[PDB]
C-alpha cells in the first residue's frame, strides 16, 4: 500500500492500510457467528433426505414461502409513509454493498 | 448437472424441492432452479466453506464505477481529457446520456422482448437492469458524475481528465452516503435503532472491520418485503403515463427495452416518487409478483424471491433466528407462546412452529421479515440489529468517509451537506417538479411536491483550486 | 452428530452440535483481530527487501532477541513462589489445545 | 528447498534474517531455519491466509489420547479387553510403564545419542520427546489411564475395553481439567484476572465458540520465559542423582534415552518439583540455552526460541502490541514516554522503540511478556486478557466439561474434586514423598513436602454402575 493516496482504489485494497485488503472486492465475507451446516463445513441444511437441523426436519423453503409469505395481492397495503423510492435507494445501495458470486 | 435445466442435486446445484398441493407448480418432479454461492475456498476438507463478496464493502459508489480494474477502466470514457463516464452511442433519452450496453454470452434483457434486441445495459455492477427502476437510478447517477466532472472542469482548468473523474467519484460516492445515512437509514431502522446502532460520527476508526458480514447479505433483503406488484410510470403531470402505466413486475425484469423505447428514466422516476411503496405486515410480508413470477420471462420457469432467500441463508450456512437473536443481545423464544409475544402476533408463530418445530431453525430472513416494525421503522429488532451493525462498521472503519477529517476541507463538507436525491433528479432529467425532502417518507402528488427552481443546486466554488 | 452421546468423540467433533467441527481437529483457527500480511492476504512482514510495516523497517526478530530478550545467565532469578512443574504443566496443557502443522 | 539446510527464501520456508554482528551467526548472509505454518486454505487467491490446528482445542488430555482416529486406536492396547493404552514392550521404568516407541522418518530422538538407538516416543501428540520433563509428565498420565481403566474393571466385571476405556479417558481429561483450572491458571493469571476472565461456573454455552484463537498460539508462548538452562535429576531423598544431577537443556532436547537409560521418570518428577522455575524479569526473559541452544543436538545450528515466536507471529499475520491492548481493551501507548509508563520501566520502552520504531508494531510476544507482572500472576494486563478469555472460552464452550449437567454424576463429581498432582504422582510412579498443594508454588524440599501416606486416594465407588 502506498504511504500516501489520494482518492479510493478501485478494489476498496488499501483502505485499511494494516490489512489492506478488508473491504476490498472479490474476499470472503467476514462472519459474525459460525456457520452451520448439515455435516458442519460444506452441505447445506436440506441436503441429506431424512437429517433434521436441531432436533427437527429440516423445512422446504418453498413450503415455508407458500404458507407463510403467499397472500392475496387485493389486501396490499401501500405505506402511507414510504415512497416506492424508498424500496429503489435499497436495492441500489445493496449493490453498492454485496455482489455473491455463483457458477454460470 | 445444469441447474438451469435439471432438477438432479448434485454440486454446485441445489435446486428447492417442490411441496405436494404447491398451489403453482403441481409437479413434483419440477423445482426451482438454484445455483449455491461460490466457495471461497473450493474443494476443502479443512475450512468451514465461506462465500465471496465480489464488491467493494464501502459505501463509495461501486455500482457505478465498479470493483474490479479492468470494468472501471471500460466504464470510461478514455477519448479526451474530460474524465467522463462512457455513454450510449446508439440511443438516447430525449437528448440526455443512456447507459452503454454491456456485451453478455447469454444476455437475459434480449429475452424479455425477442424483436425489440435491446441488451443489458453495463454498469459499475453486473445487476443494473434486472429492473427499469434500478437502471433509472444507475442513469441518474452516471449523468450526475459527468455533470460534476463538466462543472469542476470549468472551475479548474488545469485539471486532467483522471483528476475531474476521481474529483467527480468523489463527490458522488459522498452522496450516495449522505442520502443514505441522514435519508435512507433512520427511515430503516427508526429513531430509537438509528441512535443505538449510528450514534453520532467521530472519525475514522482502522480497528473497525469494514467488511460485510455474510448474515447481511440475506438480512438487507428485508426490501424484497417492499416491493410493488407494478412498474407506475407517470409523465410530466404526474399523470398516468398511457399506454402502460401499471406494468406487471414479471414483464419488467430485465426489461432494458423499456427504459429505450418506452419514455427513458423520467416516466420511471416520477413513479417511484408518487407511488406508495409496499409495507411490510405479518400477513402480506411479500408479493406473488417476486414469489410466483421471478424473472418469468428470461428462464424455463418463474423463481420465488422469498423461498430463494430462505434456500440462499442455508446454502451460506447461517445460524437461525434464535442465534442471531442472541448476536443481537435480544431474548430467544423457546415455545409457540413466547414467540407468539416476541412477534405480537400468536397467528404467526404457530405458521411459523409448524414449519420450523423450534424458533431456533426460523431461516434468518423469515424470522427477521415476521417482527413488528419498530415505531417510525421498516424492520424488526432483529434486523435491525443486523442492519444498523453493519452500516456503522461501513461508516467508521471507511477512511475516506466524507466526514473524515482530512477528505473534504470545511467548506467542501458545507456544500455536501446541501445535496439530495430530488436535486440530483432536477440537475439530470427533465423533471422540473420533484418530492420534497425526505424523498424516501414524500410519495403523494401534488401535497408532497415541489418545484425544482426552490431546491438550491450543490455549490462546487470550494472545490477552485485557484 | 448422534442425538445423544456419552463420550467425547476423538476429533471433538459434534461437541457443539450447531457448528460440530468447533474445537475439532485439523481446522482453521478463530481469528480474533483481521490478519497483518505485507500483501494483505499472504506473506508475511519481513519477507519483501525494503517493505516497511506501517511506516517503520520491520525488527529482524534474531535482533529483537539479541537486543532485548539476551541475558547473562548467572543473573537468572530463582521463583521463590514457582516450582518448575508450573513450567511444565504449562507445555503438557498447550499440548492439549495447540499444534500448528508445517511441511515436513 | 529443505527450510532446514538452506536459507533460500522460497516456499514454504522464512528464514530468520541475521543481523550484522549476531554474537554467534556470523556469516550475515545466513539464517536461522524456519518452515511457515501450513495454510488452512493452500494457494488461495482469495483468502486471507490462515493457519491450522491439528488437535481438539478443548482440554480432553488429548497429548494423550489423540486428534485423530487412526492414531487413537494405535495408541490402545488392543490385545484384550482391559481398556488400556499400549506401554513400550522392550523397556520398564524399575517395573512401570513407557509410552511405546514411534516410527519416524527422520527421527530426532536417534541423534541426540547415536550410540543408544532409543527413538522417540509415541503419544497423543507428536511433541512428548521434545524435553524429558514433559516425556515424564506423558508417562505419568498414560499410567495414571491404566490404573484407572484396571480400578474400573474390579469395580466393574461386566464393562467390556471400549467401556472401560472411555470411562477411564473421562476421568483423565477431567483430572487435567481440574489441575488447570484449580491450581494452574490462577497462579498464571493472579487472583483479579482470574476473577474478571473466569468467573464462577452457570453452565455450558453452545454459542460460545471454543476454538483455539490463532493469537493465543503466540500469547501462551509466555510459557518459555519460565525455563531453566538445566534439567534436574533428584534422588528418592530429593538430593542430586548423581553423577549428572544437572543437565543443560541443549543436551535434552528429544532426549528419549535418558528415560530409558538414565534412571527414568522418577528422578525428573522431584526435580520438576522442588526445583523453583526460573521468572521472568524486565531484563532476564529468557535464556541462552533456548535463545542460542534451541535443539542444537538435531539441528545444522542453534535455533532462538524468542525470536523464532516473534518470526511464527508475523508468518500468522498476527496485529502489533498496540492493535492487542486495544482488543483487550487496554490503553495503547503511542510514545516512548507512555510505554515507559505501561511498562514501569522506561528503559526497555526505549530498548523496544531503538528495535520496531513504533509500540503499533511490537510482535505480540516480546510486548506480552515484556509487561510488568499481574499481583500473585506470572504475566502482565495483555497476555492475562488473552489467555483468561480463551480458557473461558475453552471451558463454557465445552459440552464435556466435567461440571456440566449430564456429564459426571454429584457424586462422581465430589470425588474428582479431591484429585491432585501429587496424589497422581503417588500413584504412578515409586516417588513416596511429594509436593503440599499447591504444587506449582511448591518447590522447596522438605519445607514444601508431605508424605504421599497422608493423601487420600480418589474414591470411584460413585463409578460403580448399580
Ligand atoms: C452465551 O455466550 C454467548 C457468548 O458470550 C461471550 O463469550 C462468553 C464466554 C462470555 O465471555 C460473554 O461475556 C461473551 O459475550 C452470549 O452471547 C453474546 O451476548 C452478548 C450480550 O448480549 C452479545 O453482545 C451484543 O452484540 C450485539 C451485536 O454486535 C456484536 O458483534 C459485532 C460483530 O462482531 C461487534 O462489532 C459488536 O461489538 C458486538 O460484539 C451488540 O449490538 C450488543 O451491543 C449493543 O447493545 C448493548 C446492550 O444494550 C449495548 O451495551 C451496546 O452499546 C450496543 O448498543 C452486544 O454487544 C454477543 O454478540 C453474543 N455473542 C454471541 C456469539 O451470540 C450469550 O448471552 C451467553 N448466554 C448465556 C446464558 O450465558
Ligand atoms: C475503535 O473500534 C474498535 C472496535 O469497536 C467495535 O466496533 C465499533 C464500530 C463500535 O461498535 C464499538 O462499540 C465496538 O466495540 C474498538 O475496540 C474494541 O473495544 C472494545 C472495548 O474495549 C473491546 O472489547 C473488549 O474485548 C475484550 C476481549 O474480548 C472480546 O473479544 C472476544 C473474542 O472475540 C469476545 O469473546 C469478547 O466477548 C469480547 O468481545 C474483553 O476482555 C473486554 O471485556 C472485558 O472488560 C470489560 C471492561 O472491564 C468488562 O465489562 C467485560 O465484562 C470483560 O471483563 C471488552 O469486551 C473490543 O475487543 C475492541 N475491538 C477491537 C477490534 O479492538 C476501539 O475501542 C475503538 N476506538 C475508538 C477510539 O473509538
Ligand atoms: C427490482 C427489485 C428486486 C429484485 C428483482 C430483487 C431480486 C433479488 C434476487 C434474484 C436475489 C438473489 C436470490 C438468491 O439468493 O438466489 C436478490 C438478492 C439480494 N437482494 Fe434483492 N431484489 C430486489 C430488490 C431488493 C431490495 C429493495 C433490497 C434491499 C432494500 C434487496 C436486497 C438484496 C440483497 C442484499 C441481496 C443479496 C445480494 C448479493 O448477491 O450479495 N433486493 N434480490
Ligand atoms: C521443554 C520446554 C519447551 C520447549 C523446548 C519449547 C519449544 C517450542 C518450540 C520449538 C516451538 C515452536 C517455535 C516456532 O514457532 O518455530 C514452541 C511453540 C509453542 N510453545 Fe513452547 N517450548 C517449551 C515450553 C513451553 C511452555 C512452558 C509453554 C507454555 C506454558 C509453551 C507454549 C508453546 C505454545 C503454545 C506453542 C505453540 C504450539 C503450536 O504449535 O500451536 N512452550 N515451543
Ligand atoms: C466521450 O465524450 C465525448 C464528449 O462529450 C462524446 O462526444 C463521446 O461520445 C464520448 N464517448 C463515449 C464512448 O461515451
Ligand atoms: C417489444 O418491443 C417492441 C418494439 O420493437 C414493441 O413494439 C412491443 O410492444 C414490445 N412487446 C411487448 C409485448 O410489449
Ligand atoms: C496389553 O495388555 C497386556 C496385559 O496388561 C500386556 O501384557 C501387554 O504387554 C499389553 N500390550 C501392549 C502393546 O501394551
Ligand atoms: C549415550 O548413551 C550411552 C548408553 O547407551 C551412554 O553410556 C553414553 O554416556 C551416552 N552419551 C553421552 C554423550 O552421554
Ligand atoms: C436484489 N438485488
Ligand atoms: C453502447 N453504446
Ligand atoms: C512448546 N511446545
Ligand atoms: C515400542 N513398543
Ligand atoms: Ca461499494
Ligand atoms: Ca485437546
Ligand atoms: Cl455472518
Ligand atoms: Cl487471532
Amino acid at each position: 500500500c502506498p504511504e500516501q493516496d489520494k482518492y479510493r482504489t478501485i478494489t476498496g485494497m488499501c483502505n485499511n492500510r494494516r490489512s489492506p485488503t478488508l473491504g476490498a472486492s472479490n474476499r470472503a465475507f467476514v462472519r459474525w457467528l459460525p456457520a452451520e451446516y448439515e455435516d458442519g463445513f460444506s452441505l447445506p441444511y436440506g441436503w441429506t433426505p431424512g437429517v433434521k437441523r436441531n432436533g427437527f426436519p429440516v423445512a422446504l423453503a418453498r413450503a415455508v414461502s407458500n404458507e407463510i409469505v403467499r397472500f392475496p395481492t387485493d389486501q396490499l397495503t401501500p405505506d402511507q409513509e414510504r415512497s416506492l423510492m424508498f424500496m429503489q435507494w435499497g436495492q441500489l445501495l445493496d449493490h453498492d454493498l454485496d455482489f455473491t458470486p455463483e457458477p454460470a | 448437472v445444469n441447474c438451469e435445466t435439471s432438477c438432479v442435486q448434485q454440486p454446485p446445484c441445489f435446486p428447492l424441492k417442490i411441496p405436494p398441493n404447491d398451489p403453482r407448480i403441481k409437479n413434483q418432479a419440477d423445482c426451482i432452479p438454484f445455483f449455491r454461492s461460490c466457495p471461497a475456498c473450493p474443494g476443502s476438507n479443512i475450512t468451514i466453506r465461506n462465500q465471496i463478496n465480489a464488491l467493494t464493502s464501502f459505501v463509495d459508489a461501486s455500482m457505478v464505477y465498479g470493483s474490479e480494474e479492468p470494468l472501471a477502466r471500460n466504464l470510461r470514457n478514455m477519448s479526451n481529457q474530460l474524465g467522463l463516464l462512457a455513454v450510449n452511442q446508439r440511443f438516447q433519452d430525449n437528448g440526455r446520456a443512456l447507459l452503454p450496453f454491456d456485451n453478455l454470452h447469454d444476455d437475459p434483457c434480449l429475452l424479455t422482448n425477442r424483436s425489440a434486441r435491446i441488451p443489458c445495459f453495463l454498469a459499475g455492477d453486473t445487476r443494473s437492469s434486472e429492473m427499469p427502476e434500478l437502471t433509472s437510478m444507475h442513469t441518474l447517477l452516471l449523468r450526475e458524475h459527468n455533470r460534476l466532472a463538466t462543472e469542476l472542469k470549468s472551475l479548474n482548468p488545469r485539471w486532467d481528465g483522471e483528476r475531474l473523474y476521481q474529483e467527480a467519484r468523489k463527490i458522488v460516492g459522498a452522496m450516495v452516503q449522505i442520502i443514505t445515512y441522514r435519508d435512507y437509514l433512520p427511515l430503516v431502522l427508526g429513531p430509537t435503532a438509528m441512535r443505538k446502532y449510528l450514534p453520532t460520527y467521530r472519525s475514522y476508526n482502522d480497528s473497525v472491520d469494514p467488511r460485510i458480514a455474510n448474515v447481511f447479505t440475506n438480512a438487507f433483503r428485508y426490501g424484497h418485503t417492499l416491493i410493488q406488484p407494478f412498474m407506475f410510470r407517470l409523465d410530466n403531470r404526474y399523470q398516468p403515463m398511457e399506454p402502460n402505466p401499471r406494468v406487471p413486475l414479471s414483464r419488467v425484469f430485465f426489461a432494458s427495452w423499456r427504459v429505450v423505447l418506452e419514455g427513458g428514466i423520467d416516466p420511471i422516476l416520477r413513479g417511484l416518487m408518487a407511488t406508495p411503496a409496499k409495507l411490510n405486515r405479518q400477513n402480506q410480508i411479500a408479493v406473488d409478483e417476486i414469489r410466483e413470477r421471478l424473472f418469468e420471462q428470461v428462464m424455463r420457469i418463474g423463481l420465488d424471491l422469498p423461498a430463494l432467500n430462505m434456500q440462499r441463508s442455508r446454502d451460506h450456512g447461517l445460524p437461525g433466528y434464535n442465534a442471531w437473536r442472541r448476536f443481537c443481545g435480544l431474548p430467544q423464544p423457546e415455545t409457540v407462546g413466547q414467540l407468539g409475544t416476541v412477534l405480537r402476533n400468536l397467528k404467526l408463530a404457530r405458521k411459523l412452529m409448524e414449519q420450523y418445530g423450534t424458533p431456533n431453525n426460523i431461516d434468518i430472513w423469515m424470522g427477521g421479515v415476521s417482527e413488528p416494525l419498530k415505531r417510525k421503522g421498516r424492520v424488526g429488532p432483529l434486523l435491525a440489529c443486523i442492519i444498523g451493525t453493519q452500516f456503522r462498521k461501513l461508516r467508521d472503519g471507511d477512511r475516506f468517509w466524507w466526514e473524515n477529517e482530512g477528505v473534504f476541507s470545511m467548506q467542501q463538507r458545507q456544500a455536501l451537506a446541501q445535496i439530495s436525491l430530488p436535486r440530483i433528479i432536477c440537475d439530470n432529467t427533465g423533471i422540473t417538479t420533484v418530492s420534497k425532502n425526505n424523498i424516501f417518507m414524500s410519495n403523494s402528488y401534488p401535497r408532497d411536491f415541489v418545484n425544482c427552481s426552490t431546491l438550491p443546486a450543490l455549490n462546487l466554488a470550494s472545490w477552485r483550486e485557484a
